[PDB]
RNA sequence: CAAAGUCUUUGGGUUCCGGGGGGAGUAUGGUUGCAAAGCUGAAACUUAAAGGAAUUGACGGAAGGGCACCACCAGGAGUGGA
RNA sequence: AAAUCCUUUAACGAGGAUCCAUUGGAGGGCAAGUCUGGUGCCAGCAGCCGCGGUAAUUCCAGCUCCAAUAGCGUAUAUUAAA
C-alpha cells in the first residue's frame, strides 16, 4: 500500500544557506585543533562544557 | 547436476541470448532496416559544422537538401550499411525536439576548449528528459595543438563533461579517417530501444509533394514518401503529423526504393466501414406596521507588478500551508459554497461519481485501463495487420492537410508521421507526473498556459498540480513546487505510457523556457483533484479544555453552517466546535488538549476540482534560445 | 442544511467499459478374530494414507505461504 | 526483475521520495543492504538497497547534482 | 558437587557427540521391518532472541485477623411520590 | 629513436566573495548539539538497540562541532576479534 511519496522533503521552510568564510584546509587546521585546545584552555572543575557547548 | 551437463546448459543459454540479439541488430540499418539515421547537434558555437559534415561524408554520398536545412543519404557496400544524416542547430527547439524523437542515434559536436555551451544546455536538457536513442561525443580542434595542450584538453574535456555525461570516450574528428573510425563506430552500437517509438509504426518525411482539392480551400492530398520504422503501419488507423494535428489518411502505396543497399503500386486501400474515423469528443451531443420579527415571534511594468505579487503569493503560500484570510462582507458560507470538511483526509469517503461538470459529458473514461492497454499491445505484439511491414519505402497520400505544413517543409523543418493505436486520438483527462527543473526559477501557478510534449504531440494547455500518492483524494497544489514531484492533469488526448512530458512557458517572443519535466502515469478522469483552504483564528479566551475563537467567521449562523466539521491545531490537537456565542464571528469550542496562547485554531474544507477546457492543438512556433 | 445537501449522481463521462459368548468353538472364535484383523489393517492403511496426504497439504501450502513472501 | 539469471527481487529506494526517481521498464543497479543477505530491523522480507538508477546514483538524484536521462 | 575437584598455575589414556532459536527429526534418498515405524539426514526461508540458575514481591480471582452506624443488624427519621 | 613529463632556469603569476577541500557523522557502540525552523507512527532515520503517535538530543534544513583528509563512503568475498 503505497501511502505518501515525499511529504518531509519539499514541505519545509526551504532554508538557504549564509555566507562564511573558509576554514583552514591542511596543516594550520591542525595548529588550530592544537591550540583551540590545550594552549590557551580555561583550568576546569568538572569539564563538562564541550567543544559543542551549545547551552 | 555435473560438469559437462551444465556447461551444456551454458551453451543453450549462449544459442539463445545470441540469436536474439542477431535478431535485434541486422533489423535496423543495412539490406532490411530503413537506413540507421543519426541526427547532428553541436553545442557551441565554435563549431563550423559545414567543415564536420564534408569530414564526415565520405562509399558513396546521395545529396538531398531542405530550403535551410541539409540532410542527406550515405551509403557505403565496404561496410554494407546506410546512414541517413541529419544535422540541426540548438536552440531551435521545434525542429530538434521533432527530429530527435524520431532520430535513432544522437552525435554530440563539441568544442575542444569547453564542454557544453548554454544554448546546447537547454537542448541537452531537453533531449535528456524525452529519451536518448544513444548519444556518442565528439570534438574537432585537437589536432591544432602540440601533444601538451592536446592531452590536457583532453583531461580538462573528460572533466568538463563528466558531470554531465559520466561514462563517455570523446571520439575526435580531424581527418576523413577519424571520420571513417567515427562511421565504423555507430554501425556497432547498443540500440536503446526507445520504448515509445516501437509500441507504434512511424514513417520519417523524406520527400512531400502537395495536391490541392482546390486551392481555395487550402486543403489537400499530402504525399509523404518515406521509411516505416516502428511496427507494422496499418491503413484503416490513423495518423498524425507532429507539428499540424491529427487527421485521417487516404492512400498508402509501395514505389521503389530510390537509394537501394546496392543496385504506383499499392498495397490496401481506405474502406471506411472498417477505417476508424474523426471523432474527436463524444460524438452524441396580523402583525404591526411598527415593531420587529422580535415581538413578532412572541405573537510593460504590470506584467513585473504580476511577478513581484506572484512572489508575494509563494512566500504567502510557502511560508504558509495554505492559509487563506478571511472574506468580511459576504456571508462566508455563501463564497465558501460548495466546501465540506472531512474528518481524516486520507480515509473519509468522497463520491467520485458526484459532481462531475458539463465538460465531463465529453469524455471517453476507461473501465478497465491495465488491461486494456495489455489487449491493445498484444494484438500490437503477436499478430501482424494488413498493413506495409517495416523498411518498406511507402508514400503516404493524405486526404486532409492544409498548405502551411507544405511550406514549413519547405523552409527545412522535418516533418513526421506516427500512426495512432486504438482509441488514441479521442479526448480524455490525462494526469503527468512531473518535476521542475532548476534552470528556471520562475514561479508557475495552478492555471498558467502551458505546453505539452505528451508522447509526440505540442499543445497549449492548462494543468491543475497535484500530491503524488497512491491513495483516493489527492490535494490541489497552487504552485509548481521546486523540489517535489507534482500531478499534472488536463483535458488532452490520451496516450498510452510510457511518455516523457516536457512543459515550457513563453517568456516574451516565442522564448520557450523550460520548466517542467517527467513521464505519464494513469490516464482516467477518475483521480479527482481536493483543493484545500484553511481558515484561521485565534483563541482569546482559554479554559481547561474548552475555549472561545474569533477571526474565523464573522456572522453567527456560519458556524450554524461550519458545525460538524472538526477544528485542527498547529500544536496537534484535535478538537471541534460547540455552539456559537457572538453575533459576530466568535465561537466556544472543545477540546483535547490544553491549548497555548501562542496558538493558531485553523480549520480546513474541501473540494472536488478538475481543469479547464483548453485544447487549442496549435503551438506558436519557437525563435532561437538564448541566456537569460 | 446545514453540513448535508443532495447532490446526487448524474451525467458522467464517456466509459468505455472493458461379543464371544459361552459356547463358541475354533473357527468361531477365528472367524471373529480374522474380522478384526482386516479392519485394524483397512483402517490403519486408512490412516497412513491420510498422514501422507496431510503431508502433501501441509507442504503446499507453505510453498504457497514462502510464494507470499515473496510476490 | 534482474537481467542477469531471471530471479525476481524485492529491493529497496533509501531516502524519502525517491520513489519518484524510479518509473517503470529502466536500468536500475540493485545493491544489497549490509547484513549478507538478512532483512534490515524494520523492513520484512527485503534485502537490497538499490543505488544506481539509469547509470546515475540516488546520492546525486537526492542532492540534484546531476539530471536522469532516459 | 567428595566428585560436577586436581582447568589460563590450561596436556593420564580413550569413544560418542553439541555451534543461536525455528523451519525439523519434516523432506528426499539409502537401509531394516509383513506393517506401523526405526536408523542416517538436509536445504530454501524466517527471527534478535529462545534459554539456565538464582533475586525483589505491584497481583492474588490467597488466607487470617481488626475497626467503622460517611457499614450492617434491630429500628427511628426519612429522601426518592406531588 | 623522436618527443612529452620530471629536473635546471629566464618573464608573468597572492588579499582572502581568492589560486575557494571534500566525504561521513553529532542518543548509545562512538568523537561531536538536549542550539534554531519545518514535518507530524506520515514522510522518513537506523549495521543492532531504538527514534518519529506535536516541546523530535536520531527525520528534514541552517549554524556550530567531531574523525580522517586529498581522500572518504557503501555493497560483497575473506581474515583477525572467534
Amino acid at each position: 500500500s503505497l501511502a505518501r511519496a515525499g511529504k518531509v522533503r519539499g514541505q519545509t521552510p526551504k532554508v538557504a544557506k549564509q555566507e562564511k568564510k573558509k576554514k583552514k584546509t591542511g596543516r594550520a587546521k591542525r595548529r588550530m585543533q592544537y591550540n583551540r585546545r590545550f594552549v590557551n584552555v580555561v583550568p576546569t572543575f568538572g569539564k563538562k562544557k564541550g567543544p559543542n557547548a551549545n547551552s | 547436476l555435473s560438469r559437462v551437463d551444465q556447461r551444456h546448459r551454458a551453451s543453450q543459454l549462449r544459442k539463445q541470448k545470441k540469436e536474439a540479439v542477431l535478431a535485434e541488430k541486422r533489423q535496423l540499418g543495412g539490406k532490411d532496416g530503413p537506413p540507421h539515421q543519426v541526427l547532428v547537434v553541436p553545442l557551441h558555437s565554435r563549431i563550423s559544422l559545414p567543415e564536420a559534415m564534408q569530414l564526415l561524408q565520405d562509399g558513396t554520398v546521395h545529396l538531398n537538401e531542405l530550403g535551410n536545412t541539409q540532410n542527406f543519404m550515405l551509403l557505403c557496400p565496404r561496410l554494407k550499411h546506410r546512414w541517413f544524416f541529419t544535422s540541426a542547430r540548438p536552440g531551435d527547439l521545434h525542429v530538434v525536439l521533432d527530429m530527435a524523437k524520431v532520430a535513432d542515434t544522437i552525435l554530440f559536436l563539441l568544442d575542444p576548449l569547453e564542454g557544453w555551451d548554454s544554448t546546447g544546455d537547454y537542448c541537452l536538457s531537453c533531449l535528456f528528459a524525452q529519451g536518448l536513442p544513444t548519444y556518442t561525443l565528439a570534438v574537432q580542434g585537437i589536432s591544432g595543438l602540440p601533444l601538451k595542450k592536446q592531452i590536457d584538453t583532453r583531461k580538462k574535456l573528460s572533466k568538463a563533461v563528466e558531470k554531465r555525461f559520466p561514462h563517455d570516450k570523446l571520439l575526435l574528428l580531424d581527418t576523413q579517417q577519424e571520420a571513417g573510425m567515427l562511421l565504423r563506430q555507430l554501425a556497432n552500437q547498443k540500440q536503446q530501444h526507445l520504448a515509445f517509438r516501437d509500441r507504434r509504426a512511424y514513417l520519417f518525411a523524406h520527400a512531400v509533394d502537395f495536391v490541392p482539392s482546390e486551392e481555395n480551400n487550402l486543403v489537400g492530398t499530402l504525399k509523404i514518401s518515406g521509411y516505416v520504422r516502428g511496427q507494422t503501419l496499418n491503413v484503416n488507423r490513423l495518423l498524425h503529423i507532429v507539428g499540424y494535428g491529427d487527421f485521417q489518411m487516404k492512400q498508402i502505396d509501395a514505389p521503389g526504393d530510390p537509394f537501394p543497399l546496392n543496385p504506383k503500386v499499392l498495397m490496401k486501400a481506405d474502406p471506411g466501414r472498417q477505417e476508424s474515423l474523426q471523432a474527436e469528443v463524444i460524438p452524441d451531443p396580523k402583525v404591526p406596521k411598527g415593531t420587529s420579527s422580535y415581538q413578532a415571534e412572541w405573537i510593460d511594468e504590470e506584467a513585473e507588478a504580476k511577478m513581484l505579487e506572484k512572489y508575494k503569493q509563494e512566500r504567502l503560500e510557502e511560508m504558509f500551508p495554505d492559509e487563506v484570510d478571511t472574506p468580511r462582507d459576504v456571508a462566508a458560507r455563501i463564497r465558501f459554497q460548495k466546501y465540506r470538511g472531512l474528518k481524516s483526509f486520507r480515509t473519509s469517503p468522497w463520491d467520485p461519481k458526484e459532481n462531475l461538470p458539463q465538460d465531463y459529458a465529453r469524455i471517453f473514461q476507461f473501465q478497465n485501463f491495465t488491461n486494456t492497454r495489455k489487449s491493445i499491445f498484444k494484438e500490437v505484439e503477436e499478430k501482424e495487420v494488413e498493413g506495409a511491414e517495416v523498411g518498406w519505402y511507402v508514400t503516404l497520400h493524405v486526404s486532409e492537410v492544409p498548405v502551411s505544413v507544405v511550406e514549413c517543409f519547405r523552409q527545412g523543418t522535418p516533418l513526421i508521421a506516427f500512426s495512432l493505436l486504438p482509441h488514441e486520438q479521442k479526448m480524455s483527462v490525462l494526469n503527468m507526473v512531473v518535476r521542475r527543473d532548476p534552470g528556471n526559477t520562475e514561479p508557475v501557478k495552478a492555471k498558467e498556459e502551458l505546453i505539452f510534449h505528451c508522447g509526440f504531440r505540442r499543445f497549449r494547455a492548462s494543468p491543475l498540480f497535484s500530491q503524488h500518492t497512491a491513495a483516493d483524494k489527492h490535494k490541489l497544489q497552487r504552485f509548481l513546487t521546486a523540489d517535489m514531484a507534482l500531478v499534472a492533469t488536463v483535458y488532452a488526448p490520451i496516450t498510452f505510457p510510457p511518455a516523457s512530458v516536457l512543459l515550457f512557458k513563453q517568456k516574451s517572443n516565442g522564448m520557450h523556457s523550460l520548466i517542467a519535466t517527467g513521464h505519464l502515469m494513469s490516464v482516467d478522469p477518475d483521480r479527482m483533484v481536493i483543493k484545500r483552504v484553511v481558515l484561521s483564528g485565534h483563541p482569546f479566551k482559554i479554559f481547561t479544555k474548552m475555549a472561545v475563537v474569533r477571526y474565523m467567521f464573522f456572522n453567527r449562523e456560519d458556524v450554524l453552517w461550519f458545525k460538524p466539521v472538526e477544528l485542527r491545531t498547529k500544536w496537534g490537537r484535535r478538537g471541534h466546535i460547540k455552539e456559537p456565542l457572538g453575533t459576530h464571528g466568535h465561537m466556544k469550542c472543545s477540546f483535547d488538549g490544553k491549548l497555548k496562547s501562542q496558538d493558531t485554531v485553523l480549520m480546513n474544507l474541501y473540494k472536488r476540482v478538475f481543469p479547464k477546457w483548453t485544447y487549442d492543438p496549435y503551438v506558436p512556433e519557437p525563435v532561437p534560445w538564448l541566456k537569460s | 442544511s446545514i453540513c448535508s445537501t443532495y447532490s446526487n449522481l448524474y451525467n458522467h463521462p464517456q466509459l468505455i467499459k472493458y461379543p464371544r459368548s459361552k459356547n463358541e468353538s475354533k473357527e468361531d472364535k477365528r472367524a471373529r478374530k480374522q474380522a478384526i484383523k482386516e479392519e485394524r489393517k483397512e483402517r490403519r492403511v486408512e490412516k497412513k494414507a491420510n498422514k501422507l496426504a496431510f503431508k502433501l497439504e501441509k507442504r503446499r501450502q507453505e510453498k504457497e505461504l514462502l510464494n507470499l513472501k515473496k510476490n | 526483475q534482474l537481467i542477469k539469471n531471471g530471479k525476481k527481487i524485492t529491493a529497496f529506494v533509501p531516502n524519502d521520495g525517491c520513489l519518484n526517481f524510479i518509473e517503470e521498464n529502466d536500468e536500475v543497479l540493485v545493491a544489497g543492504f549490509g547484513r549478507k543477505g538478512h532483512a534490515v530491523g524494520d523492513i520484512p522480507g527485503v534485502r537490497f538497497k538499490v543505488v544506481k538508477v539509469a547509470n546515475v546514483s540516488l546520492l546525486a538524484l537526492y542532492k540534484g547534482k546531476k539530471e536522469r536521462p532516459r
